[PDB]
């Protein structure tokens, strides 16, 4: 019976392929709701 | 399911049980028996 835990053998010379990568996943939803996080782009004046 | 099932067996001292694992070095794993970093397989043992 194993409590599901282990530890990566993260060593300096040893790990290639079996090496540590730091991973960041950005998730977002878009064009379906009000928005608060936005591109650098600048507004124009609004013409009717 | 598997294509190429191979099975290996011998006698060791409890001092050497850790030496059977991939990347571990010590005079048994140096000069008697060793296995590749992507070893797709399992170790099993008992006292005798």
């Amino acid at each position: 019976c194993y409590f599901p835990l282990r530890s990566y053998g993260f060593r300096p010379t040893y790990g290639v392929g079996h090496q540590p990568y730091r991973v960041v996943v950005l998730s977002f939803e878009l064009l379906h709701a009000p928005a608060t996080v936005c591109g650098p782009k600048k507004s124009t004046n609004l013409v009717k | 399911c598997f294509t190429n099932v191979y099975a290996d067996s011998f006698v060791i001292r409890g001092n050497e049980v850790s030496q059977i694992a991939p990347g571990q070095t010590g005079n048994i794993a140096d000069y008697n028996y060793k296995l590749p970093d992507d070893f797709t397989g399992c170790v099993i043992a008992w006292n005798s």
